[PDB]
């Protein structure tokens, strides 16, 4: 529609002598250091901030966002006709592709019309150009690129989930022959490629010469290559679907950035894959820029409510309202729920694993309630503990059709990074597996003497454990070696452990039945007026609650200490299955850091630290 | 086969009759 | 442990129980999804 | 195809039927209204009902219905136009409408069965439910070429053109290229409805855009569309223009009628009606008559919990009706699919088809809302076992593949019976291992009878004997009749009556406390909607409530 050749001009200018506002109005050349430092080859890799030229060339902008792999192109072609007028000396050849390009360069002088007998414009770059996404596009959720949006420079947000190692990707791949003495050249876009056999080159075919072409490594250009699969966000996917997976290809100085697991953002071009009725194609995305979020390291004044109403009364009584009761188990959901994410600056690294352990799935089906733990939390992901077998974590061969070879996998802990963990169905777990739990509760000391898989693996989400009891209720009756079936040091090493029975309690058996019978009488769930109210609003006063960030006092420690010392004669008079030790210790320092967050004051706070002492009596010794 | 002469179908025998 | 698939059978014979008996429980337990058979198809499945 | 007629008179006499068809003046201007809702809403389908079609003009109705092709694409234009008429930018933001059409059709409202070779080239609309199921793939439709050498552009319509007229290179500017989506599914017609003698018939469906995600295998769908073929193996296919989902769900009167409760009990015969031929077990056919009534969703807003997912298993001694019951459930079927032993035919699999990897849906999908039977349960092998667990719970099927995720919907029943291997008596061991299943997923069935074959010879006599006296030497249609009205009752709960049930249900909990309780207080709501759906009351009656608490007395003997 448009000739190249003026847009070609159009952005030479711009570069060279147009202006813009950002040091106080004032041109500096801001793209010309760049150039220069691309000239001295000492910077590989070139940005070019699509917000600049926005700022003063909407038009160009909205040229570029409706068709990106042309003016990409366009762009890598115009710096590189930018450079050879910014050379001010000899280049010292700082490796094997300069010193190639160099004596190319002085072979093209020395011998100075046929389409087809020049240098291929990517062969001589020695620079990779990329864009930033403007601002004015708002991301888009995965399911929402659809097909209609291939060719258009979108933005997407996820979670990388398999990333392949680091390997040479091969550009343009250079063929000698012993005949014609010169260099052939095959620019390389697909996956796949086929060797050249017989050159096509001019001068053998007119001699009718043996043609004979070795391929070589020397002079090729190779380029960085990933792979990596992303996965939606699961707090914007739709409860009646499921987070799907698109895969996207990064190459370049742009590798090496995104870790398993972590929250990117990515922009790229949407382009389609071939495969050598109709014509089928898959598709993939070129990055061009991932960014990180920053969290994954380590008017009037009467629109909130924190000191004044208390957090207990209003956020614990809308969590979880399909549960009949259990208002001091749901107290210890919000610790969990808080989790161990805000940490003081100490190095306190222990803090942010909760590993609470719930025993007897049958229960008064409080096997409902781990989803509302998922939803509600943010930075939380949806996890099952029977989602999978034990190749799931380990690397086995299977039957595979789009890729995959020697395929390295995690399980479900690995993919909730730092967040809540959810398992199910501990007992069905095979005695292997059981132990690679117990290798997650050494913090972090996952080894493996397979010959091919020594991967060490990063846990630090928050892991809740739901146990089905040992087919039946447990009895009495039963002394020691008999009553408790899952291995005992097992459960010793988790922080909290909480079991039900369902007791004949008339008085509470009665306020079962009152609350089913409300059932199918009316749409409201949670009879006591409480309103679900929109998740936008809760999340949002949530999030600046972590700003505060309180430090609990060391000196208020001395008081603590005399509950270990009466818990040692309860211990040794019951002699009861279950047994505690020091952990408790460690436990009840950090289960009263959580609860103080409520208050943020840190002065003096007595009553939060000692209701986590009572939280513990409330479950042992219930008779 | 080479309740006691029972394989691997334990209810194909009770659709038959005990034929010498 | 120490009691596995190829010593079974002989206790059957030490207890005057001939061949015919394994084929009955034997061959028809793991058959029934027993954490033995189980245990074969993932430990022994290239170990042998 | 990209061929074109040059100022056809025949076209543009259509184009301007339907572009006057399309301003509606003299009336309201419904279809404009809806034209202003789809400019707003960001959509680009227009689904104009038939009937109106009809009612302007019974020449282009019946000219769109013989010839498809042609008449469809004139259509097309005429939105086109008129969009453009009301708002150009909008139109220019696109490139081409597409047409939908819905409504009433006399003749070519057809079944796979009905859909013979007759209505080639014709517009047609298919009835049933989604069997195989293929991925997303985006299918190309223009895509454009530019040369750098000889700097011309390229472009064409649908080997790839790869080389110039003389050989130059060419690298396509892929945003100027138009990429649609595209999906391949199949459809089987209804279970009730083909007969079961005759081989089924299997009709492609191909989707364009807008189509992919609106329908998932295993619902219920109506596919309209141009049923045109792809040229030595010559396949029909449907390309479809619009796809709606499905599952909503004379002398009924004089059934109404018949079937006054005012002047006798007529559950006392009813419970009977299921088993002619079986002497006894009286209670078991209360749960089976249960079991095909009861409803099967619940507006449970925010979230979910138990629904009609409520299922009873049978294990019992042989020919102890263990196994012929499930047939009797089977003849008599209200949507119901029979399965048995291994099955073996992709509850949630793939099969990882190459040179193709669709979606086959399995037994318990294809039965959405109504009853799966099946037999020999403990067949199953542990593949099904692991995935069989999770089904019953949410209440969806979960299909993980390699980048394959999709739950399809499962809402639904289980029958399942299993005979005891080689358990006899099935009284000195708890059942809870006797059965062989140890796992958990006992607990999740509501109901588990055991048909021992305890020696009682006075009851049992009469069992052989009479049995074989009830040929009569000298009412199956009812129950259909009944359960197609009953499905359409929600029996909603009566305080007053409600707590009546947990008065009774307080000494039920101490005989048992000497078999789960947590779950029976959520199986009492079935219980009690089932005997109002006996008598279409929309509310639960005390008396037929009393028989609801005697039942689960009756249901652990």
């Amino acid at each position: 529609l448009k000739d190249y050749a003026l847009e070609k001009e159009k952005v030479k200018k711009f570069l060279q002598e147009f202006y813009q506002d950002d040091e106080l109005g004032k041109k500096q050349f801001k793209y010309g250091n760049q150039l220069v430092r691309l000239a001295h080859r000492e910077q590989v890799a070139l940005y070019v901030d699509l917000d600049d030229v926005a700022e003063d060339d909407p038009e160009l902008v909205d040229s570029i966002c409706e068709n990106a792999r042309r003016y990409a192109k366009l762009f890598a072609d115009a710096v590189q006709e930018l450079l050879p007028q910014y050379k001010e000396r000899e280049v010292v050849n700082k490796d094997v592709l300069d010193v190639y390009i160099e004596h190319r360069l002085m072979m093209e002088q020395r011998s100075r019309r046929s389409p087809q007998n020049q240098y291929p414009a990517e062969l001589m770059r020695r620079f990779e150009l990329y864009f930033q996404g403007p601002s004015s596009n708002k991301p888009r959720v995965i399911r929402e690129v659809r097909a209609d949006s291939v060719g258009k420079l979108v933005t997407v947000r996820g979670i990388v989930t398999r990333v392949s190692e680091v390997k040479p990707k091969m550009v343009v791949a250079t063929y000698t022959c012993d005949q014609c003495g010169a260099e052939t050249y095959q620019p390389i876009q697909s996956p796949t490629f086929m060797p050249l056999i017989m050159c096509p080159s001019q001068e053998c075919q007119t001699n009718r010469s043996g043609g004979r072409l070795y391929l070589q490594t020397r002079g090729s250009r190779f380029i960085k290559f990933q792979e990596m699969k992303m996965q939606e966000h699961s707090d914007q996917v739709p409860v009646g679907n499921i987070p799907r997976s698109i895969t996207v290809l990064v190459e370049g100085e742009n590798t090496r950035i995104a870790q398993p697991g972590d929250h990117v953002s990515v922009t790229g071009i949407f382009l389609p894959i071939l495969r050598t009725q109709g014509l089928l194609s898959e598709t993939y995305l070129e990055a061009h820029r991932i960014v990180k979020m920053n969290k994954s390291e380590d008017t009037r004044e009467e629109l909130r409510q924190i000191a004044e109403e208390d957090f207990y009364e209003k956020l614990a009584a809308s969590i979880a309202p399909e549960i009949y009761g259990h208002e001091d188990v749901k107290k210890a959901l919000l610790l969990l729920l808080v989790g161990g994410v805000d940490q003081s600056p100490r190095g306190m690294k222990i803090r942010g694993n909760i590993n609470i352990c719930l025993m007897g799935d049958p229960g008064v089906a409080k096997s409902q309630l781990l989803s509302y733990i998922d939803r509600l939390a943010p930075r939380s992901q949806y996890t099952t503990g029977r989602g999978s077998s034990g190749v799931g974590l380990t690397a086995a061969v299977l039957r595979d059709s789009v890729s995959g070879e020697l395929t390295l996998e995690g399980g479900a802990l690995v993919l909730a990074d730092q967040g809540v963990c959810c398992i199910d169905e501990f007992d069905k777990m095979a005695e292997a597996d059981r132990t690679a739990i117990h290798e997650v509760m050494e913090q972090q000391t996952i080894s493996i003497a397979k010959a091919g898989i020594l991967t060490t693996l990063n846990a630090r989400c928050s892991i809740l454990a739901a146990a089905n009891p040992a087919y039946g209720r447990y009895n009495p009756r039963r002394s020691l070696e008999q009553n408790i079936q899952l291995p005992a040091a097992l459960l010793s090493r988790f922080d909290l452990l909480w079991l039900i029975q369902d007791r004949p309690d008339r008085d509470n058996d009665l306020r079962l039945a009152q609350h089913i019978t409300y059932v199918h009488q009316h749409s409201r769930q949670p009879p006591s007026q409480f309103e679900p109210l929109d998740m936008k609003l809760m999340r949002r006063y949530i999030a600046m609650c972590r700003e505060k960030q309180p430090m609990v006092p060391e000196s208020l420690a001395d008081y603590i200490t005399a509950a270990y010392v009466e818990m040692r004669r309860e211990a040794w008079a019951s002699k009861d299955a279950t047994y505690t030790s020091a952990r408790t210790l460690l436990a009840i320092l950090r289960l009263s850091t959580a609860l103080a967050r409520l208050r943020m004051v840190d002065v003096v706070e007595k009553e939060d630290v000692n209701e986590a002492i009572r939280l513990m009596e409330m479950s042992k010794d219930s008779l | 086969v080479f309740e006691d002469n029972i394989d691997f179908m334990p209810t194909i025998l009770s659709r038959f009759d005990m034929i010498f | 442990s120490q009691v596995s698939e190829h010593s079974i059978i002989k206790d059957f014979t030490k207890q005057k129980y001939p061949e015919h008996a394994i084929h009955k429980v034997l061959q028809l337990m793991l058959r029934r999804g027993e954490i033995q058979h189980r245990m074969q198809r993932k430990v022994l499945y290239r170990l042998k | 195809a990209g061929t074109v007629v040059l100022d056809d008179v025949e076209l543009r006499e259509a184009q301007r039927d339907y572009l006057d068809f399309l301003d509606d003046e003299e009336d309201q201007g419904i279809y404009q209204s809806k034209v202003r809702e789809l400019i707003s809403d960001n959509q680009y389908r227009l689904i104009v009902n038939v009937n109106d079609l009809r009612r302007k003009n019974e020449k282009r109705a019946n000219r769109l219905l013989n010839n498809a092709f042609e008449e469809l694409v004139a259509f097309q234009r005429a939105l086109k136009d008129f969009v453009a008429s009301i708002d150009a930018t909008y139109a220019k933001q696109y490139e081409e409408f597409y047409v939908g059409l819905e409504g009433s059709f006399g003749s070519k409202h057809v079944s796979p069965r009905t859909l013979t070779s007759c209505f080639l080239s014709c517009v047609v609309c298919v009835e049933g439910i989604v069997t195989k199921c293929s991925l997303v793939r985006p299918k190309v439709v223009r895509s454009v070429h530019y040369c750098p050498a000889t700097k011309k552009t390229i472009e064409r319509r649908y080997v790839y053109p790869t080389k110039d007229e003389e050989n130059n290179p060419l690298e396509t500017e892929y945003g100027l290229s138009v990429y649609k989506d595209h999906q391949t599914i199949t459809i089987q017609e209804m279970p009730e409805k083909a007969p079961a003698g005759q081989l089924p018939r299997s009709v492609d469906v191909i989707l364009d855009d807008d189509l992919v995600d609106k329908a998932k295998p295993g619902d219920r769908v109506q596919v309209v569309g141009t049923y045109r073929c792809l040229p030595g193996t010559f396949r029909t296919v449907l390309i479809a223009c619009n796809v709606k989902q499905m599952s909503k769900d004379e002398d009924i009167a004089k059934i109404k009628k018949f079937s006054k409760t005012r002047s006798k009990d007529i559950f006392d015969q009813l419970a009977k009606s299921l088993a002619p031929s079986i002497h006894g077990h009286d209670y078991v056919k209360k749960a089976i008559l249960c079991l095909l009534l009861g409803g099967v969703e619940r507006d449970l807003e925010n979230g979910s919990h138990i629904r009609g997912d409520i299922n009873i298993l049978l294990i019992g001694d042989p020919s102890v009706a263990k196994s012929q019951l499930l047939r009797y459930v089977l003849c008599t079927a209200p949507r119901a699919i029979p399965t048995t032993g291994r099955g073996s035919s992709g509850v949630g699999l793939t099969a990882a088809v190459t040179t193709d990897r669709r979606l086959e849906a399995g037994a318990m999908v294809l039965a959405d809302r109504g009853v799966v039977c099946i037999d020999e349960f403990d067949k199953m092998s542990d593949m099904d076992r692991t995935a069989i667990h999770e089904v019953m719970e949410q209440g969806r099927v979960t299909i993980a593949k390699a980048g394959i995720h999709a739950r399809l919907n499962a809402r639904c029943s289980v029958l399942a019976a299993a005979n005891p291997v080689y358990g006899r008596y099935d009284q000195y061991k708890t059942p809870m291992e006797n059965i062989g299943l140890q796992d958990s997923l006992l607990s999740r069935f509501d109901l588990l009878f055991i048909m021992l074959d305890q020696m009682d010879p006075e009851q049992d006599r009469e069992i052989s004997d009479h049995v074989l006296r009830m040929h009569r030497y000298r009412s199956a249609a009812f129950m259909k009749k009944y359960i197609h009205v009953a499905k359409i009752i929600k029996p909603v709960l009566t305080q007053e009556s409600a707590t009546y049930i947990a008065e009774e249900y307080s000494r039920l909990r101490s005989q048992d406390s000497m078999p789960v309780t947590a779950r029976t207080l959520e199986t009492l709501i079935r219980l009690a909607t089932a005997h109002a759906k006996a008598r279409m009351s929309k509310t639960v009656d005390l008396q037929d409530a009393e028989e609801a608490v005697e039942l689960v007395q009756y249901a652990y003997f």
